[PDB]
């Protein structure tokens, strides 16, 4: 859904339609998000600070 | 005759609790329209037109 807003989501509504659909059928308690990371010139190019 | 070279490749077939993801083919009959005819859509028998 296309927004033009920094925060304060807007009160809008908008469903959700399906997606692909997975039969697995396995255990699920946890789970933790993957963002990405740029190395530029600037930075020395170590992933320590 | 006996001494030659011969392939076997061998098939297994098991049943677990995960839903069944291989199965066989299906056929399908022609789409009578118009006339009071049983069908069967993978979810109801209804009959009707
Ligand atoms: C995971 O699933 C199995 C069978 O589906 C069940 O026996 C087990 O208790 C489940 N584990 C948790 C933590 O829910």
């Amino acid at each position: 859904t296309p927004i033009n807003l920094v925060r304060d989501l807007p009160q809008g509504f908008s469903a959700l339609e399906p997606l692909v659909d997975l039969p697995i059928g396995i255990n699920i308690t946890r789970f933790q998000t993957l963002l990405a990371l740029h190395r530029s010139y600037l930075t020395p190019g170590d992933s320590s600070s | 005759v006996g001494y030659q070279p011969y392939r076997v490749v061998v098939l297994s077939f098991e049943l677990l609790h995960a839903p069944a993801t291989v199965c066989g083919p299906k056929k399908s009959t022609n789409l009578v329209k118009n006339k009071c005819v049983n069908f069967n859509f993978n979810g109801l028998t209804g009959t009707g037109v």
